[PDB]
Order: structure tokens, then C-alpha cells, then sequence
């Protein structure tokens, strides 16, 4: 009765969330054609319901190439999803940022927002968005701009939660990251509610030292952010201790209006024959995401500070180990928050415990922890963006494409801009107060 | 007669109020299907003031579930003790505060306390001779500060004379389960040093300690500390759900406890409290208990007393006793702590004294301790906003509401108003 | 009435105060369980002496056990006659003194010292009328001496009024179980002479001695000798714990033989020991106890009577005896050895007389000889400190912990003061 | 809950860890995989336990050649251990002590004490450290000073007992052992707690003529160290009429901050055919242990003076003919204590019997006794050491590779005067006092 539909932009978010919703359908033992055989309701939340005992998601997936949705239809998974939400352009915008807002996605936008509209009419209690889109992908960065665009003027005052995949430091499989990047961000820092960061390379480390894996799928990786987004949500599809709502997301880990940007954490991550050896404490586990080498974006946390921190508990958990643990962690020195929030925790509990994917990788555990932590080291991280845009603009490479596209310099250079502010505005909290 | 209303605010206040209502039924020996299957008349002698007796001799509670969020509601519902409530009475919404304070209180809020105060309305005019409200809430969560401040102020403009009782769950000093609760609670103190007749200042740490160290438990589940907390309503109340030597009602203790208007914030505890091997090992004597009650290893809020002075201290026993032994043990524990106690205040004891236990044992006992010890907690509280309010953080999600920052200008000085009273009146000569 | 409580400190003191619960339990008849199964209503006329009455009719014993490290604690607790105690006395520390008394008396002591301290004043508020401590130590180990040292200071500054008993495992002369025992040996004497009413020198020495050549046995394990220094405790208290044709009490012995408030420290000794063959091969007679307790090869104090004098001496008797033959055996024994008493003190035999046998026997009878024989000891062990402090061997270990040298030399010269004055009432005329 | 981690260092290190640990799982009763069919808990000092019935040690295996460490992991004690605490190296120091203490070991010396602080924080009553490793290699000296400076920064004031193994007078499987043995003494002087000098020449000779084993293999002698240390530890782990623990040790057997060289000695060590002809009297069994062949330092001890000595019984023990034993010891005249330290003794008695292990090579005895005594014979040894250093130093040799590897020629001149100073402490302490 908390309805929130689910989008996927680009090839990222529909890879994803073919991830995501198997780990829903098992969550809830839900057939791929949607029939199923301490649990409350509970599915409603993200499965709609028709007369006979099929189900469906409250998803929508979109994208300008049809090719991996296509797949999709082909996929195991084609019986569940209502065939209207599959809507497919015809020519990708080929990591083109321009095209994937001004030309190509201009065009179904309108049918896009109309699915969309459907299925908010149809829902009842609706709670807000989730999307799910890579950032330098055409396609992830111009439709996802277009869209939280729209989505605002609409839906003024709703839930709107995005999923980026940040682009690595040194591991870039395109050339033109850079330029996408600024421009989705400078565009969504005026809509979105809040952002997740996620980058591949450090899931790749993460799936090499912790799971011991050394040659991961892309598959595996989407496993595990299909994990941290279960998580996320499971204090709405599920009965807990100590609940939260998106809204108290947003609320809590947003304290200036243009710095939403908390990056994502989760344990326990170990292989199945290292299952054992181990009893997985709560302060244990909680340490275990409070290391540096566990975080899921490349940035080291003792560079900066943590303004907020959203950890949640699912399993046999109880809490004051919890409390214990959290005062611990606030003893330790080298995690400084900013003097001025005395208070840098919210935690929610849940009663279900995690469920392991068969033929996944990870082991059967009885309890998990994921952390949503807002801290300033991501500040430097813009840093490097900052630089290779100047030297991708000092030199006015690759300009040609987007200004044929829809676009003007002057537009370039108040991106720019925007994204010097945001990092002005980074250090800027990054000051201690005086008095 | 004198019959009380419960109303219930946020996850918390339900979750209390569930365990409440499984103590009380417990108590009075009330099926789970709402009916009586009790064995002492004395149960049904005043099973009025807390239940209604529905036709075909049924009973319901007389309380008022309120929430903006479906979950916790129907997780109640679907669990035992719960087939009993009247349906009716669930009120909830869907939009939900989002654990902010602003909604709860200015634009969430406003659209259901119209319906919760009709129902309020339907209540009272069906008791006969209404004695008060008591409200079960929490101060961080958005919803229950926000909706229960509300009603406070509504309730109070329609009821100058009913007495009004607060069960807050203050936030622990150390740990800190939200991150903007300083704002909410800044919000719920001003608007219940305007409108309340008595607040209950309780800490989910102090519960914690207590059932880890003296009951020795490492597995404190939520349901153990609404237990504890409900026993102690339970014991506050027992004084007229049940006849007594020397019976005390609410309106006794607001006035025995109460010196100055603002000065209305207790910090309670329970006695007695032993593990369970630990038990038989220990003599159940009044002067035990009288000397448990009087530690800060027992006391529901995480303030020291020794800090500060007793301003006034009421207590409530229960079962057979006897009344000399009493008020030896209140005079040598009066004595022996001199300088712990106001100088202008002699003999600054109040007692009652039950017939019933609370079942399962001989004798209990219940502290309503008004320290100026309990300042310290406000005094943290307001540094903490101050800071929060210096850099103005998560301020445009209160402001998004109507609220404007006059509004924490004026809480931050009425709080600051209230510490300086507390601190006058401790060093008072 | 003249509620004791009981104190055990170290290893040594938890193993001698578990045998001696295990004695006195079974001198009341009390069950395992902690219940009473006894006989003789004079076992509850008194008991309330050394135990508590819990409710629901069961005993505790009034005892505080200590320890720095869990391991002889938990062996007690799974041990049978363990499961009586009440589980709150159990205080230990993780650290562990490490044979050190610096730890045991300044950083490791210092913090577990304010808990027992609670305890303590816990357990005084529950007696009706105190009588006094004793505490069961030894003086080699780091823990019993340090934290009982620290204990006793801090009781006697709590209760300058009360009395106190230590039953000091004193080092042996010829065998050293350590190493560094004459350093805690030194400051342990240094603080009992500052603020202990009497000491019982004990030493394992004597206790094998006695074991192997009277009571005819080989194989002579700890629990043997513990339940002999234990037998000697409880006759110690006979004569208040039961009515007696002559009672007498511990102040009444710390009046008696203590002429000068440095010069306590008593040598006890128990009679009659017989081997389980030879014992009904002699008669029982109290001329034979008399003659048994007055030799060397019965004192539990590793020093020959002969090379000093009976400063005064103590006799507490048991069972059903003619006064009449008690006092004509002490004359005939104080008028034979002239030689070996003090001149300027005549008659200087205290007497008490109890009516019940410790048990299985006729009559029994214990002596607390202070005689000037023992200075010997301190000068053996002041010697040896000088030794090992000459070189300054080990000092940095007890440096470390804040403690310096100007500590050894006072205690010291303290030490050789005691020595002085013994010897000089030694040769007195 | 008083724990006790082990560190293994070195192909020694692990070998005798190897040994060890077979010993401790047959004491408690514990199957190679963790699983279990007087006692207390007894095991919980040096076993944790996860929520099965299965239980790891608190054991860390360290390395930098992988040989060892993967017989290990495929050793019949492989279920055993957690995968975590097998750190291997790649290269291995090969008996240079610059390479295991500068350039190697530096680069995992991280990794390792994150696995150290690990597991000191999930233990609680942590009463010290066991360090495991030779003298001679590389890996163990280098490693060995690097990781004991390291605890010492760390953990300031916690037991840190060390078993180093004194390279023989004359079977020197190395030739570059004076230099390395140099190096990691004049480093461990100031941080060891305690050492416990064994060498294999000693236990060669009593394998031969105790044991009449002619050809023995490393495996006795590990079984042999490892009976010894068991014994060290029983105390902590079983109950005795007179128990005492690592700091009791310390205190005891250390009178000067720099003199904490104690060396080891066991018995009763008879074949099972010659088990019977013998009684095994208690005072029989101390004259057993003072005797000087039976000794595990080739050092005659009548040649120095015993500055103290520990005496450690387990089995069927009476005190009184313990303190009888004892004293006919002192009486004798051959065993000349300081002056100035008249008690030369502390005891400690269990009541858990020495356990034979099946295939084994010792009888199934009923009371078993160590001493660790701290002589000043062992001064003489040092100064062994010395001569061959001055030699190998005299003319340069091998100087090379040291040099090279981070290591310069006046630290070799500090490292000699040290040993000097040393020896001249032992010296001075030789003497006896006037007045
Ligand atoms: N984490 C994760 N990222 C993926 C996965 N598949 C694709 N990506 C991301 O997708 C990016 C490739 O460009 P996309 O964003 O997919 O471009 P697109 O979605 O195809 O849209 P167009 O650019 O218009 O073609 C890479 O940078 C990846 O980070 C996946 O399975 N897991
Ligand atoms: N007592 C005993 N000593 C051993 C055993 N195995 C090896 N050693 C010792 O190990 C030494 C050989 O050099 P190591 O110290 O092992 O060198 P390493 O541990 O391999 O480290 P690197 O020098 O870097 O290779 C010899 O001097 C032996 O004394 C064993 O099984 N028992
Ligand atoms: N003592 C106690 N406190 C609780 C319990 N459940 C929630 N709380 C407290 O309630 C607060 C959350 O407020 P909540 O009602 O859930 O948020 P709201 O919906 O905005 O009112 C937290 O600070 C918790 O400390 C409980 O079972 N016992
Ligand atoms: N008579 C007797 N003495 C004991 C017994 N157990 C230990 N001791 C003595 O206690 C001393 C050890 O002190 P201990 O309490 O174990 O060390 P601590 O922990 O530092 O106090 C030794 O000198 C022993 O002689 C016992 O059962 N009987
Ligand atoms: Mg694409
Ligand atoms: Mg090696």
C-alpha cells in the first residue's frame, strides 16, 4: 500500500535491474511467470497483483537501442513483466549525451511519461522513484537528465532516488565520460532527491579480495548492487524492529540541498567455504563497512568527513549490540564527522534476513548491514573529473558531435561552472565553525 | 468512574502501547478475544476505567491508535491482542512524516487530527466522569513528536481541566538513532512546557543498562524494554485500578509532584529488578526495595541524580505491607541523603500504597523522582540544536513546511528560559 | 545479632574460604542447596551470625569473594557448596596482578576496589548490629595482599570503630613458592601494621609438618590443609556462635591479647590430631589437649616458642568439660615453663568454653599464642628483603607501576622498627 | 576468557606450529575439521567458536615462501584454520635479515597486524602474545624484530613470550647465522617480554640417549617443543591446586629489564619400553629436571649460577613432596644461586595429565614437570655468538647483501656493542655483592 515503481535508463539500468528483480522474484518465491506456490502486504509494495495469481513489477524499461531488451523478452523472465513496459527506441545515443536529451529521447519522453503516469494512477500510496542508470552512457545521462526534469515538474514533491554508476578514476570503458558526466550532473543537482554512487572498479577489488573471484561477469556485480538495493528497500516490502521510509532517506542524509550525493556500502561479503571460521558479530560486520577497503566507490573515507551515516540491519539483530557498536565506532578517531552534526547515525532493523541467490556467489548469512553514507572525501573525486574536462575542453576534442546535436558552448562552459560551485561548496562545508 | 483515555503516537507509542495493553489485560485477567475469563471481583470492580464493556459483555480498550504510515498499525493488528481493539479506532495515513518534525505537526498532521479529535470527542462524551489523557509517544520520530504535540495543544484547548500524562522516550545521550532529532525535540519540549500537566522523561540507554547489567541479559529485544516501561504505567495507575491502604490517583501525583507549573518532567524507576537465578538468592523487604529505587544504576533517564537535587519524589507500592516499615525507610533514606534533597521542601516523600501485586510477586514498588539533575539532558539537547542551527543544517527541510526559523529562535530561548529556572531553583538558598 | 562478614582475597583466600563454608555449613547442618536440614535449633538460634535469611526460608553465606582473574572463581562456582553464594558477590577482574603487588594495590586494585567497596557497604547496611571483618588472604600473592591491603585501609577508614580479623598465609622459612614474595611480604606488613586489629600468622610450612609427622599422612593435598586452617577459624568463633559455659567473642581476644597496638600477630595451633589409627589409643582428656598445644611440633608458625617468651596467650575450648581441670591444667602449665612467659604479666592465660564439639568428637580446643618468638620471622624476611633490595632486583616491576624506592625504604625501616620494639619487650625487666 | 593469539613465523615457526596445534586439538578432544564428540571453558583461551560446533584457533601463519604454508593448508589440519590467518609471502627473505626486515617483510607487516588487531578485538581477556620462530633465517630474525616492534608500539603492556631457536655451537645448517642472530637480538632486546632459549643439538643428544631414537626427524623435535609448551600454557588452560599465568612469569624469571632469557627443560622423556623399571617419583623427576643432560641449551648450567627457576607440574601432584624435593634441591651445593635472590623458586601444579599423542614416541606418564630456568651459563653461549661475528665481520664477509638491502655498516658496530654491553650485564651480575 506504499506503492514505488522502479525505471531503468541505458544498458546499466536494465542489466541491473534484471539483477534486481530476480532477487525480488526469490525474495518472495514468486515464479518468473509471476505465480507463487513472518511474511505479511508485503510484495504489494513493488508487485501488483491481477485476478488470477500472476504478478507483476511496478517497473518500466526503456532504452534506445533494442537490443539488450530484447533480450529481456527472450530472457527467462519474459512471462513477468507486462509487455507495455518494454518501450525501446530504435537508434542508441551512442554515448552522445546531446542525443540522448535534446534528439533521440525527445521523442518518446511523451509515451515514456505516459507508461509512467499509468502505473502511478493504478498505485495508491505511492512512497516515489527509484532509477537506475549508469553515467556515461548516452542514453543513462541525456534520458536520465530529460527525465528528472519532467519527473519534477510533474510529481513535484515525491521520492525520487537514483542509482548512478560513477565513473571509475582509471578503468573508463568509454572516452567521452567526462563530458556526460558533467552534464547529467549539472543538469539532475536541481531534481534529484538523492543519488547512490557506485563505481565498478572498486566491486571489481571488492569481488577479487573478499569473494575471491578473480575473473568476475558483469552478472556479479549486479548481483551485489542488487543486494545493497534489496536491503535498501526491504524495510518497506518487510516487517522490522525499527523501519524507515525513502522520505527519512532523504531527510537524514541530505543536509544542504545540493550535497545528496552518499555513496554505498554493504557486509557481509565472504565466499561460502570461507562461511565458517567466522561467527559475523554485529560489531564485527559493522566494522567490516566502516573499512575503507570495503566501501563501493574509489575514494579513501579518511580523506574526508562523514557528514551522515544510514545504517541498516536485516536479520537476528537486536539493538544494543547495535548501540554498542555505533558508540565504539563514534570513539574511534580517524572517523571524523563534521563538528556541527553531533548526531551521525540513523539505524533501521529488520526481521528478514538476507537470501543468498542460488547459483549466486555469497553465503548464507543470518544477518547484513548496509551502509548509505554521505561523507566529504567524494569531494575530491569531482576534483578528477574537474581536470579532465579542462583538458578535453582546452583542447575542444570531441565538441563537434554535441554542438551538431542540440547544443552550444556556452552551455559547456556553465556546466563547468556548476560543477566548480558544487566543489567550492564542498570545501566550504568542509570548514570547521569558529565560536 | 474517573475513566482514562490512551492515545498512542508513532512506531513507538503503538509498540508501547501494545505491550501496555497485553500487561494491563494480563493484570485484570482478560482473554485475548477480549472477553473476561478473570477469578477476583476487584478485576471487573474498575475494569471501567480503562475498558468499555461492549455488548454481550465484551471489553474493548479505550484507546486511540494514531499513526501516518500503515505498517506498524497492521503489524499490531495481525498479532494476538490485537483482534481485540476496535477497528474503528486505527487511524492512519499513507504520506507518512518522513521522521520530520514540520510534517508531523504543520501539513501532515493537520489532515487526520480532525478525525482523531472527533473520535477523542466520541470517547469522552462516552465516559461518564472523564479523568484525563495519557499519551504514549516518542520525541525523535516525525510523526509521533509532531501528530502528539498536536493533539496536546487541541486537546488542551478543548479540555482546560482534564489531567494530561506524557510517556516520552527522550533521546539517549550517547547514541543517536536519528540525525535531525535534536530539531524534533527542541519542537516537542516547547509545545510541552506550554500545554502539559506532567511528562515522563524515559531513555532507550538507561533501558539498556538496566536490562543488561542487572537483569542480566546480552539479547534486549524492543519487547523487553516496552515491557519494563508498561509495567511501570501499570504501577502508576494500579493506585485506583485497584483498591488501596493509602490510594493516590493522577491528579494527586500532578499535584504532589508539581511545584511550578514548567517544572513538570519526571524521571521514574522500578523496583524490584533480578535476573532470574538471581532472585531467590535476594530477601523481598520493603527497606530492599526502598534502597533499589535510590541509585542512578535504576533510574529510566541517563542523568546521575547525585548531580542535582531531589525537587520532589513520589512513591507508589503495591501488595500487602506494612506502613511503619514505609515510613522508616522514607525517613532514614530522607536522612541519610541530606544534601541530595531541597532545603525549603520537608518531608518531600509522597506515598501510595496498593493492595495487588503485579502478579507473579509479593510486593513491587514505582519512583516518580523531579530531579534538577534531568536539566543536564536539556542543557546537552540545546547545545546540540545550537550547533545543528549554527550551520543551519537539514533547516530547508523544515522550512519547506511553512516553518521559518523565528520558530527555533523562539524554542531555543523558551528551552534555554527553562534550563536557567532549573539551575535557580537547585542552587536556591 | 553481631553480624561478621567475610572477605576473601587472592587464589589462597577463595580455596581456604570455600573449605571454611563447607565447614561451617556443615557445623548448622545446612544442605548444599543453601536450606537448612539441621537438627538443633541452636544451629538457627545464632545463624544469623555468618549467614542471611533469603526469603522463601534459604541461607547465603555473608561473604565477599575477590579475585583479578576468573579462574578459581568459576572453580568454586561449578564446585559443590558453590551454588549457595549469591552470584552478585562474585567480584573478579580479567587483568590478573600477575604476582605483583604494585598492581594489586595501586593501577589493577584501584579499579575494582570501589565496586567492592559497594558491596561492602551493602552488605553492613543489611546486618543489624556489626561486629567485625575477616579477611582470608595470603602475603606472597600479588592479588590477596595488594587488594586486601587496599580493602582493609579503605574499610578502616569507613569503620574506625568495627573489628578486624586477617588470616595471613604467612611466606615459609626454608621454601619460597615465589620468587618477589618478601617484596609483598614487606608492604603487606607495613600496611597491617598501619591498620589491622590482630593477624593470624600462618605458614604451609608448619601445616606439612603437621600433616606428615601427627596425622600420619604422605599424601597431604591443599584441600587437607585448608580444611585444618579452617577448623581453627570456626573454633574461633565457637564461642559466639553458640552459648558456652564461658563465652567469649572477638573483641574480647583482641582486648586480651593485644597489651600494644602494633604487636598483634598471634601464632594459632588446634588440638587434639590423631592419625586414624592411633586415636582411640589415647584418652581424651583436657590435660592432654593442654599439653598438646604448648610445644613447637604444633604451632602453625614456622618458629620455635623456646628462643622467646608468651607475650600472652588464648585457649577457646569446645564440648562439655570441668572448668575446675582447665584451670588447674593452665596453672601446673604456666607454673613448669616460668621460664617462657613474660614477668611483669601473671596469669596471662585467657580461657573460653563452648558446649558444642566442632562435630564427631569429645572436645576439642584451639590456642592463639602471642609470643615474641615470631619477630624472628620478620627479621628472616627483613634480611632477605635487604638482599634482594640491595641489588635492586625486580625493582622495575613494581616501578612501572608508579611506586619508588623511598616505598621500600620506609617499609622497611617500619619493618626493623616492629623488631626493635619486640625485642625490647622481649628482654623487658 | 583469558586469551592468548599465537604467531607463527618461519618455516620453524610453522612447523613447530604445526606440532602444536595436533597437540591441542588431541587435549581437548577435537577433530582436525573443529568438530568435538576435569574439563571446564578450558579450550576458549586459545580456541574460539563460531555457532557451530565447529572451533578455530587463535593462531596467525605467516610466511614468505609459499612451500610451507600450502603443505599446510594441505595438511590433515586443513578444515582447521581460517583462510585468513595463512598470510604468505612470494619471495623469502633467504637467511638475510635485511630482506626480512626492510624490503619484504615491510610490504605484508600491514596486512599482518590487521589480522592481529582483528583478532585481539574479538577476544576479550587477551593475556598476551606467543611468538613461534627461529634465529637463523631470514624470515624469522627480520620478520621477528620488525613484528615485535610493531606489538610494542601497539599493544604497550600485554604479555609477549617468544621462542627463539639458539643456533648450536656446532651444527649451523646456515653459515650467515651469527649475523642474523646478532641483528634480531640487539633488535628484540628492548621489546621481548620474555624469551625461551631451545636448540636442536640439545634435543638431538636427548632423542639419542633418552628416547633411544638413533635417527630422529624435525617432526620429534617439534613434538618434543610443543609437549613443552603445552605444558607452559595448561595452567591457563585447566585447573590446578596452583595455577599461574604468562605475567606470573614474567614477574618471576625477569629481575633486570635486559636478563629475560630464560631457558627451557622437560620431564619425565623415557621410551614406552623402558615406561615400567621406573616409578617416575616426583622428586625423581625434579633431580631428572636439574640434571644437565637433560637440559634443552647446550650449556652446562654448572657454570653459571640459576638466577631463578620456574617449576611447572601436571598430573597426579602432592605439594608436600613437591616442597620436599625443592628443598633437598637447594640443599645441594653444585647449584649455586645469586646471593642476593635467596628464593630461587616458583611452582606451579595442575591437575590435567601430560596427553600422549598416538604415534608418538614418549609413554603415557602420570605426572610430568617443566622447568624454565633463568641461569647465567647462558652468558658464555653469547659470547660464542661473539667470536664468530668479530670473525665473519674481520674480514667483510657476506657484508654485500645486507648492505644492499637497506642496511648500513655502523648498525652492525651498534648491533656488537650491544651484545657486548649484554655480556658485560651478565658479567656484573656474575659477581657477588660485599656487605
Ligand atoms: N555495474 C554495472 N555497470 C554496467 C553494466 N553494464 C553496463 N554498465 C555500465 O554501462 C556503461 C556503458 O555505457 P552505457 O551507460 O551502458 O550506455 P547505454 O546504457 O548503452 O546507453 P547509450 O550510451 O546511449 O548506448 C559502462 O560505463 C558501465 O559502467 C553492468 O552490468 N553492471
Ligand atoms: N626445532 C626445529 N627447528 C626447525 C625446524 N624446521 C626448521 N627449523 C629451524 O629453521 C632454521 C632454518 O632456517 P629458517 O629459520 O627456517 O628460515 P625460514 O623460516 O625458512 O625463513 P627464511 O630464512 O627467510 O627462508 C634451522 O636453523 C632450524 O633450526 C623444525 O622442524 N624443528
Ligand atoms: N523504548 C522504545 N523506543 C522505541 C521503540 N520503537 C521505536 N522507538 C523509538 O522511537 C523513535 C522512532 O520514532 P518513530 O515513531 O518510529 O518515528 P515517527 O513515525 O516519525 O514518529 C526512535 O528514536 C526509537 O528510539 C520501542 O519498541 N521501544
Ligand atoms: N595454605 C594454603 N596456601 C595456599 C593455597 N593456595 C595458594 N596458597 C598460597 O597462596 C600463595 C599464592 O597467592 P595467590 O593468591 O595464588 O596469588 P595472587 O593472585 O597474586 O593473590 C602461595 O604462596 C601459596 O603458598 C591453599 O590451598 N592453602
Ligand atoms: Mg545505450
Ligand atoms: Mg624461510
Amino acid at each position: 500500500m506504499r506503492e514505488c515503481i522502479s525505471i531503468h535508463v541505458g544498458q546499466a539500468g536494465v542489466q541491473i535491474g534484471n539483477a534486481c528483480w530476480e532477487l525480488y522474484c526469490l525474495e518472495h518465491g514468486i515464479q518468473p511467470d509471476g505465480q507463487m506456490p513472518h511474511h505479511h502486504d508485503s510484495f504489494n509494495t513493488f508487485f501488483s497483483e491481477t485476478g488470477a495469481g500472476k504478478h507483476v513489477p511496478r517497473a518500466v524499461f526503456v532504452d534506445l537501442e533494442p537490443t539488450v531488451i530484447d533480450e529481456v523478452r527472450t530472457g527467462t523472465y519474459r512471462q513477468l513483466f507486462h509487455p507495455e513496459q518494454l518501450i525501446t527506441g530504435k537508434e542508441d545515443a551512442a554515448n552522445n549525451y546531446a542525443r540522448g536529451h535534446y534528439t533521440i529521447g525527445k521523442e518518446i519522453i511523451d509515451l515514456v511519461l505516459d507508461r509512467i503516469r499509468k502505473l502511478a494512477d493504478q498505485c495508491t500510496g505511492l512512497q516515489g522513484f527509484l532509477v537506475f542508470h549508469s553515467f556515461g552512457g548516452g542514453t543513462g545521462s541525456g534520458f536520465t537528465s530529460l527525465l528528472m526534469e519532467r519527473l519534477s515538474v510533474d510529481y513535484g514533491k515525491k521520492s525520487k532516488l537514483e542509482f548512478s554508476i560513477y565513473p571509475a578514476p582509471q578503468v573508463s570503458t568509454a572516452v567521452v565520460e567526462p563530458y556526460n558526466s558533467i552534464l547529467t550532473t549539472h543538469t539532475t543537482l536541481e531534481h534529484s532527491d538523492c543519488a547512490f554512487m557506485v563505481d565498478n572498479e572498486a566491486i571489481y577489488d571488492i569481488c577479487r579480495r573478499n569473494l575471491d573471484i578473480e575473473r568476475p561477469t558483469y552478472t556479479n556485480l549486479n548481483r551485489l548492487i542488487s543486494q545493497i538495493v534489496s536491503s535498501i528497500t526491504a524495510s518497506l516490502r518487510f516487517d522490522g524492529a525499527l523501519n524507515v521510509d525513502l522520505t527519512e532517506f532523504q531527510t537524514n542524509l541530505v543536509p544542504y540541498p545540493r550535497i545528496h550525493f552518499p555513496l554505498a556500502t554493504y557486509a557481509p561479503v565472504i565466499s561460502a567455504e570461507k562461511a565458517y571460521h567466522e561467527q559475523l558479530s554485529v560489531a564485527e560486520i559493522t566494522n567490516a563497512c566502516f573499512e575503507p577497503a570495503n566501501q563501493m566507490v574509489k575514494c579513501d573515507p579518511r580523506h574526508g568527513k562523514y557528514m551522515a551515516c544510514c545504517l541498516l540491519y536485516r536479520g537476528d539483530v537486536v539493538p544494543k549490540d547495535v548501540n554498542a557498536a555505533i558508540a565504539t565506532i563514534k570513539t574511534k578517531r580517524s572517523i571524523q564527522f563534521v563538528d556541527w552534526c553531533p548526531t551521525g547515525f540513523k539505524v533501521g532493523i529488520n526481521y528478514q534476513p538476507p537470501t543468498v541467490v542460488p547459483g549466486g556467489d555469497l553465503a548464507k548469512v543470518q544477518r547484513a548491514v548496509c551502509m548509505l553514507s554521505n561523507t566529504t572525501a567524494i569531494a575530491e573525486a569531482w576534483a578528477r573529473l574537474d581536470h579532465k574536462f579542462d583538458l578535453m575542453y582546452a583542447k575542444r576534442a570531441f565538441v563537434h558531435w554535441y554542438v551538431g546535436e542540440g547544443m552550444e558552448e556556452g552551455e559547456f562552459s556553465e556546466a563547468r561552472e556548476d560543477m566548480a560551485a558544487l566543489e567550492k561548496d564542498y570545501e566550504e562545508v568542509g570548514v570547521d565553525s569558529v565560536e | 468512574m474517573r475513566e482514562i483515555v490512551h492515545i498512542q503516537a508513532g512506531q513507538c507509542g503503538n509498540q508501547i502501547g501494545a505491550k501496555f495493553w497485553e500487561v494491563i489485560s494480563d493484570e485484570h485477567g482478560i482473554d485475548p478475544s477480549g472477553n473476561y475469563v478473570g477469578d477476583s471481583d476487584l478485576q471487573l470492580e474498575r475494569i471501567s476505567v480503562y475498558y468499555n464493556e461492549a455488548s454481550s459483555h465484551k471489553y474493548v480498550p479505550r484507546a486511540i491508535l494514531v499513526d501516518l504510515e500503515p505498517g506498524t498499525m497492521d503489524s499490531v493488528r495481525s498479532g494476538a491482542f490485537g483482534h481485540l481493539f476496535r477497528p474503528d479506532n486505527f487511524i492512519f495515513g499513507q504520506s507518512g512524516a518522513g521522521n520530520n518534525w514540520a510534517k508531523g505537526h504543520y501539513t501532515e498532521g493537520a489532515e487526520l487530527v480532525d478525525s482523531v479529535l472527533d473520535v477523542v470527542r466520541k470517547e469522552c462524551e462516552n465516559c461518564d466522569c472523564l479523568q484525563g489523557f495519557q499519551l504514549t509517544h516518542s520525541l525523535g520520530g516525525g510523526t509521533g513528536s509532531g501528530m502528539g504535540t498536536l493533539l496536546i495543544s487541541k486537546v488542551r484547548e478543548e479540555y482546560p481541566d482534564r489531567i494530561m500524562n506524557t510517556f516520552s522516550v527522550v533521546p539517549s545521550p550517547k547514541v543517536s538513532d536519528t540525525v535531525v532529532e535534536p530539531y524534533n525535540a527542541t519542537l516537542s519540549i516547547h509545545q510541552l512546557v506550554e500545554n502539559t500537566d506532567e511528562t515522563y522523561c524515559i531513555d532507550n540507554e538507561a533501558l539498556y543498562d538496566i536490562c543488561f547489567r542487572t537483569l542480566k541479559l546480552a539479547t534486549p529485544t524492543y519487547g523487553d524494554l516496552n515491557h519494563l516501561v508498561s509495567a511501570t504505567m501499570s504501577g502508576v495507575t494500579t493506585s485506583l485500578r485497584f483498591p488501596g491502604q493509602l490510594n493516590a490517583d493522577l491528579r494527586k501525583l500532578a499535584v504532589n509532584m508539581v511545584p511550578f507549573p514548567r517544572l513538570h518532567f519526571f524521571m521514574p524507576g522500578f523496583a524490584p529488578l533480578t535476573a532470574r537465578g538471581s532472585q531467590q538468592y535476594r530477601a523481598l523487604t520493603v527497606p530492599e526495595l526502598t534502597q533499589q529505587m535510590f541509585d542512578a544504576k535504576n533510574m529510566m533517564a541517563a542523568c546521575d541524580p547525585r548531580h542535582g537535587r531531589y525537587l520532589t519524589v513520589a512513591t507508589v507500592f503495591r501488595g500487602r505491607m506494612s506502613m511503619k516499615e514505609v515510613d522508616e525507610q522514607m525517613l532514614a533514606i530522607q536522612s541519610k541523603n541530606s544534601s541530595y534533597f531541597v532545603e525549603w521542601i520537608p518531608n518531600n516523600v509522597k506515598v501510595a500504597v496498593c493492595d495487588i501485586p503485579p502478579r507473579g510477586l509479593k510486593m513491587s514498588s514505582t519512583f516518580i523522582g523531579n530531579s534538577t539533575a534531568i536539566q543536564e539532558l536539556f542543557k546537552r539537547i540545546s547545545e546540540q540544536f545550537t550547533a545543528m542551527f549554527r550551520r543551519k543544517a537539514f533547516l530547508h527541510w523544515y522550512t519547506g513546511e511553512g516553518m521559518d526559523e523565528m520558530e527555533f529562535t523562539e524554542a531555543e530561548s523558551n528551552m534555554n528560559d527553562l534550563v536557567s529556572e532549573y539551575q535557580q531553583y537547585q542552587d536556591a538558598t
